[PDB]
DNA sequence: TTAGAGAATTGGAGAGTGTGTTTTTTTTTTTTT
DNA sequence: CACACACTCTCCAATTCTCTAA
């Protein structure tokens, strides 16, 4: 009955007062209308969104924050067409060419603690869910109808702007042909067919999301739920994404009998961490200005981990990269570090692999045994849904932009550990196979941990200790030789260093003073990467050019008084990873080129890869 | 409705109807009330007031009955029920309803519906013997668990809106048979494309789960058998694929058109409707134990003797083998992970490695540890691969997508992984454990799967040296033929040797055939019952965790140096870094045998002894000795300290004879904790003051 | 005693409604190479 | 979508029941 009706128009009336005296401040200082402005200012951006927050509408109005939470899909639906209202009188009046008003897409966020995929149990069916997650797998954006007209085939008896259910699911055409009467004939068994040009539809998207790895009960595997994206949800996450879903728990609605598929319906999107607030842009401004950047990043870099202060400045110069050029003749130039650390057990390249995944921006580990050609490169395979076949991502395409940490490097097949060659220096994937022909990019960083061939480096053994060939070796812009140095202070400051360290796991994880914060320093890693590819000044390329004539002199000549060839070659792509490291120095300081002193400090960190060279 | 005196008389009707009948179906209600309200154990207790009081506690919605219980209590429930499953475990339901909110009248807001579940019933099928006599009986079977849906939702009581107006169809409830069809709108009487009413249906979690005859009782070269089995409510996620399991359930039966076409006569699908069930696996979990059972641990814990007890406790059966028995019990018990800063992880379990001769029981001490163990996976040598021991990929048995799989590691993910012949395996076998020990993960990058799976458990190997015969002419090094990656990744390192030695095997003559005397089908200290010792190690595992505050790290920094050192001089095992981390590791461990809540030098001194004498044991004969004074005489040895407390007591009893000529105990304690000698007890036991002609009474407190 | 004219019951023709359909390649894994 | 099968319902008229005359 239209009681209903009044219900919804007072509903109605109620979200749109909150979105119109909702108010943040105090009189001391002064107060904003929050979402008021918010839709003025993404209106005249053309955005046509705003994401309200259930906390705000909870202190505004404790029942519309309850009916939201219990039944979402009826009530945000007011919520939408109130603030379309808010929209309109807020806007009002428009240039030409904006007269018609546009839908707004209300978004939702909580600071309400998250459940686990695993607590979605029947009882919470079409209630508000939040819920952690990563995303693994994401369609391509294809439209949904929101509006459509019906038109019968035989009378053109037409229904107008039938409202299209959101979600999964769909509509059922009817039966027997409306509102007119039973002549002849009466009806054929479907009267009505969807008239072509009248559709109104928007964009919408299909993502999988994985539950998080330390969610997961000891000896299962994660669990995936699907997640129906919507709108300007579409494309604002990727896999690999880290995600705070905000959505609807329902069936799709259009093994056994009475089994519905289930999946959640999108309302917000928290990416857990393409836009930096001017803040933390000045900030990271300061920070490339101060003059020690260098070390206060190096000292950031795995901080648990006692020593190894070169190792930790080359990760550093691989976090941020060189930069990619393409010249003139359409040839392009790496810019990404490639480096491998190489030799004794329990030397922590383990961890240091561990950080420099959770670290860079983009970030990817895998174990070199538990890899292969088609998963580390990418993959041909039929989708069931339509039989024709498809490419799959594997670790390089799902870290192109940034690093692949290949932990047990030397255990991967020699069949396999060819198949990175081109992805490690042309940054591409060329693809032949099941008639689909392509070149996919891969420009990403391969930062390797190996032992030796007999497990310590066993000194007298020399280029023994090394089965990797001279190919792979010299797309490796550094290779540190590590070796575990049986130091008698040395030993005991560092076990000083680690029973401190597992002893003060209890201290409530307080701040530190002259590092960065793992989280900042991501961040400020992805702001220098966007922002600044720096260039070689002239006499820093000429100090560059004679001290690698010099090196490439005494590699020959070491190699002729050996009468054997060294593992490690001394090649034109070393002078390249030298201009990428001075480089990536420069970056880290966003100068737009590189000094004789960023030569220097190159230099000094690849006379350690020629220390293991020679 | 009077009161039935005899429900034992059907007066010719069947089970089914006659509790269908309301006469019966009171009865059945008032009687089983009666049995939860007023049954009680050997002892007295209450046992369902404790169990509905666990379960409300922890929101739970199930109540488990022991149906040996009913049996013993309430006859003819007993006899009623495996007849007329459904009819009586609905009954059974609501009864339970009603006591549960008689002890807890505001549980409606977390339940409205108690699940009885029945566990100990005596009818006990073999999958492979059910018949059509067991149909619509309640059965149990058991059987290893090969498949599993995810948790879907099933509509239990649909509503369905009207094709036309705005109606809504009354309740209707699914049967698992067929799908609900809605019929005609009472209304209009319009039968359309009617749609669920999504917000008013009622759901209820549905997985179906097959399990087939578990591999060891099907017979060689023979194709096991299978059944389907529901699991509904919050049966679901009871197992897992790999789990052994007993099911208890009613064996039902449906027609089914498509085995009708298949075989050309009318068979009818059948499937189990799972009431209970139990994994063969985990025969007590932690919510089993009993504030009997938490009782008895906690106050066996205070025996101060403990550590020695538990250490005998492991494989009682074998003699010698005390450092053996020992570094099984730290690495059973298990230390703590850490993460410092959310940046670094280290391990928190033990690894260990049994080397040595043929026949000294390498073998017996991992079955021993299989058996004992929650969450154990055996495997040997070549019967194990890269593969399956971390993760495999495969296409998917129905849909062939290709999927990731859970290989031993990752199955024991908070167990025991037991490696016998380990080094007969292969070389690219045996790389595959190295990110499973250290980083406790599994990372595949195959087939478009690119992801990490936690496999944070304890790897407990068996080795023999090359030759199969160790050589004290040599070290460890020498002849084990494993590489320093994989040596460096076990933290308790024992070599085993059968040296001749004649007092030693007759004393081990004696008791083999002892203990074949003793197990035929019919130290000093004392070990516990395996069944208390069960249930003791799931408590420690479970509801205690150790922290350290300190452990005097002089000490161990000046240790693992010089230890250092002598790796380097002799070469007999390399010590990196993780040799450290293990000592903190050992001392959690200890810790946790004693139940502490917080690490303390006892147990410090405890995983020092153990890292010093296995790294002895690596040695050769010569070395060996010059090795073990250089330790002992400089690192911590910490046997006992009695001297102290011997000239303390005696400077207090010249004291006090000094003021009275011209409470001694407690006058003794209280120096003891002034300084820092506070373990008392060894000098209670020790002869230094008894010869001295000093005694203690803890009553009398006179000394 | 037969049978024929008027009224009521049963056989089935046909009008109307609803349902179902049109070898191939890449990748893994164990064993065998 | 659309063209054959499969199934139900309704109406029409042909046969049999009842009462009368040859
Ligand atoms: N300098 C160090 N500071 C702190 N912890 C360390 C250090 N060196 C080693 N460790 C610890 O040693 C353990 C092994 O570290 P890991 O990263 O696996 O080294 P690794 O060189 O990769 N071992 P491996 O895979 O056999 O070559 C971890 O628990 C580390 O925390
Ligand atoms: N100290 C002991 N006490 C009791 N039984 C023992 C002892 N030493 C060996 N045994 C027995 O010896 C038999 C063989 O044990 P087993 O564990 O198979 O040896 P093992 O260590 O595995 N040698 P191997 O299999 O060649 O590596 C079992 O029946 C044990 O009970
Ligand atoms: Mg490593
Ligand atoms: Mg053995
Ligand atoms: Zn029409
Ligand atoms: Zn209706």
């Amino acid at each position: 009955a239209d009681e209903g009706q009044a219900r919804k128009s007072q509903l109605q009336r109620r979200f749109k007062e909150f979105l119109r005296q909702y108010r943040v401040g105090t009189d001391r200082t002064g107060f904003t209308f929050k979402y008021r402005d918010e839709l003025k200012r993404h209106y005249n951006l053309g955005e046509y969104w705003i994401e309200v927050e259930m906390e705000d509408l909870a202190s505004f109005d404790e029942d519309l924050a309850d009916y939201l939470y219990k039944q979402p899909a009826e009530h945000l639906q007011l919520l939408e067409e109130a603030a379309k209202e808010v929209a309109d009188e807020v806007t009002r009046p428009r240039p030409s060419g904006e007269e018609v008003l546009q839908d707004i897409q209300v978004m939702l966020k909580s600071d309400a603690s998250p459940s686990s995929i695993r607590s979605l149990k029947s009882d919470m069916m079409s209630h508000l869910v939040k819920i952690p997650g990563i995303i693994i797998a994401a369609s391509a954006v294809r439209a949904k109808a929101t509006r459509i007209s019906i038109q019968c085939r035989s009378c053109r008896n037409t229904l107008t702007n039938i409202a299209m259910r959101p979600g999964l699911e769909g509509y059922a055409l009817p039966r027997k042909c409306n509102t007119d009467q039973a002549g002849r004939p009466k009806c054929p068994l479907d009267p009505y067919f969807i008239m072509p040009d009248k559709c109104k539809c928007v964009d919408f998207q299909t993502l999988k999301l994985q539950e998080l790895p330390d969610a997961v009960p000891h000896g299962e595997m994660p669990r995936h739920m699907q997640l129906y994206c919507d709108r300007y949800l579409c494309d604002k996450v990727v896999p690999g994404n880290r995600v705070t879903i905000m959505g609807i728990y329902s069936i799709k609605k259009f093994v056994g009998v009475g089994i519905r598929s289930s999946y959640i319906r999108v309302l917000g999107i928290q990416v857990d961490t393409g836009a930096v607030s001017p803040q933390e842009e000045e900030e990271f401004r300061r920070l490339a200005a101060l003059p020690n950047v260098y070390e206060v990043i190096s000292k950031s870099i795995a901080p648990s981990i006692f020593g190894g202060t070169d190792m930790k400045k080359a990760i550093a110069c691989l976090l941020f990269g060189g930069s990619r050029k393409r010249l003139p003749d359409g040839l392009t130039r790496r810019g990404d570090i490639n480096l491998l650390m190489l030799g004794d057990p329990g030397t922590a390249k383990s961890q240091l692999l561990k950080f420099v995944e959770k670290c860079s921006p983009i970030g990817v580990y895998t174990s070199g045994k538990g890899s292969s050609a088609a998963g580390l490169t990418a993959s041909v395979m039929r989708d069931p849904s339509s039989r024709n076949f498809i490419m799959e991502g594997g670790a390089m395409v799902l870290a192109d932009g940034g690093v692949v940490c290949i932990d047990e490097f030397d255990k991967m097949r020699e069949d396999d550990r060819v198949a990175i060659h081109e992805a490690m220096e042309q940054q591409t994937i060329s693809i032949a196979k099941a008639g689909i022909t392509t070149t996919l990019n891969s420009r990403c960083s391969v930062l390797a941990a190996a032992n030796s061939v007999f497990g310590r480096w066993d000194e007298t053994k020399g280029e023994d200790n090394i089965d990797f060939m001279p190919t792979i070796l010299s797309r490796f812009d550094m290779i540190f030789i590590v070796k575990d140095e049986h130091n008698e202070e040395r030993d005991v400051m560092l076990a000083k260093h680690v029973i401190t360290l597992h002893v003060s796991a209890l201290t409530q994880t307080q701040a530190v003073e002259g590092e960065i914060d793992l989280a900042k320093l991501k961040k400020f890693i992805a702001y220098c990467r966007v922002k600044c590819g720096p260039r070689l000044s002239a006499e820093a390329a000429e100090k560059l050019k004679n001290r690698y004539i010099i090196m490439r002199s005494g590699a020959r000549q070491h190699e002729r008084d050996s009468d054997r060839r060294s593992s490690i070659p001394i090649t034109v792509r070393q002078l390249e990873a030298i201009v990428r490291i001075a480089e990536a120095l420069s970056k880290m300081k966003l100068q737009p080129f590189a000094t004789e002193a960023d030569v220097e400090e190159a230099l000094r960190l690849f006379q350690v890869s020629t220390l293991d060279a020679a | 409705i009077e009161s039935i005196e005899n429900l034992e008389d059907l007066k010719g009707h069947s089970v089914r109807e006659w509790v269908s009948m309301a006469g019966p179906r009171l009865e059945i209600h008032h009687r089983f009330k009666n049995f939860l309200r007023t049954h009680v154990d050997s002892h007295g207790h209450n046992v369902f007031k404790e169990r509905i009081s666990d379960m409300c506690k922890e929101n739970r919605e199930s109540l488990v009955v022991n149906y040996e219980d009913l049996a013993a209590r309430e006859h003819v429930l007993a006899y009623f029920l495996p007849e007329a499953p459904a009819e009586l475990l609905q009954i059974f339901d609501e009864a339970a309803l009603e006591v549960v909110l008689a002890m807890y009248p505001k549980y409606d807001r977390i339940t409205n519906h108690i699940h009885v579940r029945i566990s100990h019933l005596p009818l006990v099928e073999e999958l492979r013997s059910l018949r059509q006599l067991h149909l619509n009986q309640l059965i149990r079977t058991s059987g290893v668990v090969t498949s599993c849906t995810g948790v879907l939702p099933q509509l239990s009581m649909v509503k369905y809106n009207c094709n036309k107006c705005n109606f809504v169809l009354g309740p209707f409830c699914q049967s698992q048979n067929q799908e609900v069809k809605p019929g005609s709108c009472p209304e209009c009487q319009s039968a359309g494309p009617f749609e669920v009413n999504m917000e008013e249906t009622i759901y209820q979690n549905y997985q179906r789960i097959r399990i087939q005859e578990s591999p060891g009782k099907v017979a060689a070269g023979r194709l096991p058998r299978s059944k389907d089995a529901i699991l509904l409510a919050d049966l679901v996620d009871s197992c897992k694929p790999g789990d052994e399991i007993e099911l208890t359930g009613i064996y039902h039966n449906n027609y089914d058109g498509s085995l009708n076409t298949a075989n050309g006569f009318p068979v009818f699908a059948t499937v189990i409707l799972a009431n209970h069930v139990a994994k063969k696996d985990n025969k007590v979990a932690v919510g089993e134990l009993t504030d009997e059972d938490v009782k008895m641990i906690t106050s066996l814990s205070k025996d101060q003797q403990i550590g020695e007890k538990i250490f005998a406790s492991i494989a009682p059966s074998i003699y010698g083998h005390e450092d053996i028995k020992r570094g099984l019990a730290l690495a059973l018990f298990g230390g703590e992970p850490k993460n410092p800063g959310g940046k670094h992880k280290v391990r928190g379990d033990i690894n260990v490695l049994l080397c040595g001769d043929p026949g000294t029981a390498k073998s017996q001490f991992l079955k021993y540890i299989e058996k004992v163990s929650s969450r154990a996976i055996f495997t040997t040598g070549q019967g194990a691969s890269a593969v399956g021991l971390t993760a495999y990929v495969q296409r998917h048995p129905v849909s062939r997508e290709w999927t990731l799989e859970a290989g031993a590691l990752v199955l024991a993910d908070r167990g025991v992984c037991l490696i016998d012949e380990f080094d007969k395996m292969n070389d690219q076998d045996r790389t595959s454990i190295h990110e499973a020990m250290e980083q406790q993960s599994i990372s595949i990058s195959k087939a478009g799967i690119v992801t990490s799976l936690q496999a944070r458990c304890t790897v407990i190997a068996a080795a023999n040296p090359i030759g199969g015969r160790y050589d004290p002419s040599l070290t460890f090094s020498e002849n084990v033929d494993l590489t320093e990656p994989i040596i460096s990744r076990f933290d308790i390192l024992c070599v085993v040797r059968d040296t001749v030695d004649p007092v030693q095997d007759e004393m081990l003559a004696r008791f083999v055939v002892g203990s074949h005397v003793r197990h035929h089908p019919s130290y000093g200290v004392e070990p516990l019952p395996q069944e208390v010792l069960k249930k003791y190690i799931i408590y420690a595992k479970e509801r205690v965790h150790p922290k350290l505050n300190q452990m005097d790290q002089d000490k161990v920094a000046k240790m693992y140096s010089d230890l250092r050192k002598e790796s380097m001089a002799t070469g007999s095992i390399p010590i990196t870094v993780r040799h450290i981390e293990s000592m903190i590791r050992m001392a959690e461990a200890h810790a946790r045998i004693h139940l502490r809540d917080y690490v303390i030098e006892d147990d410090v001194n405890m995983a020092i002894r153990v890292m010093l004498e296995s790294f002895i044991d690596t040695q050769k004969f010569s070395v060996m000795r010059s090795m073990r004074k250089t330790f002992a005489r400089y690192l911590s040895f910490r046997r006992d300290n009695n001297e102290l407390l011997l000239f303390i007591l005696k400077q207090l009893v010249a004291e006090q004879v000094t003021y009275q000529r011209n409470v001694p105990e407690k006058d003794l304690v209280d120096k003891a904790r002034q300084i820092n000698i506070h373990n008392l007890s060894a000098f209670y036991d020790s002869e230094l003051f008894r010869m001295n002609k000093f005694s203690h009474d803890l009553k009398r407190k006179m000394i």
